[PDB]
């Protein structure tokens, strides 16, 4: 702020002022509020809760089953070098 | 050397861009694989 001699800048906004209203009243809010309808315990959803797998693992059963038997030929008898 | 080996479905694809398609138009595929199926050690025989 400047003020500037000899003219002065009035020393208040005065008396002269127009009042124009008495609204301003602002009425105090008086309210009752109820948000009660039935809730039911459930909601349905595509999924909830999984964990998906990406890829599995390759997984497997086993069995095995037979006996023991076979058709032989052997290798004929050969000189004994030494001992 | 190297087999088409995904571990998720569809990650690996055949295309065949088509220039003309007849009426009925098919691709037959054929597929040779390797795949596992299980394995244990056991047996007897007695008489």
């Amino acid at each position: 702020a400047l003020i500037n001699p000899q003219f002065p800048y009035a020393g208040p906004v005065p008396i002269p002022g127009p009042a124009p209203t008495e609204t301003m009243p602002l009425l105090n809010y008086r309210v009752e509020g109820r948000i009660a309808g039935i809730q039911q315990a459930r909601q349905f959803m595509p999924f909830l809760q999984g964990p998906h797998r990406a890829v599995a693992e390759q997984t497997y059963h086993a069995i095995g089953t037979g006996i023991q038997m076979g058709q032989t030929f052997n290798q004929p008898l050969i000189n004994t070098q030494e001992g | 050397d190297k087999p088409i080996y995904t571990l998720q479905y569809g990650n690996v694809g055949f295309v065949v861009n088509p220039k003309t398609v007849n009426q009925n138009a098919r691709l037959l595929m054929g597929y040779e694989y390797f795949t596992s199926r299980t394995e244990l050690v056991n047996a007897g025989t007695i008489s």
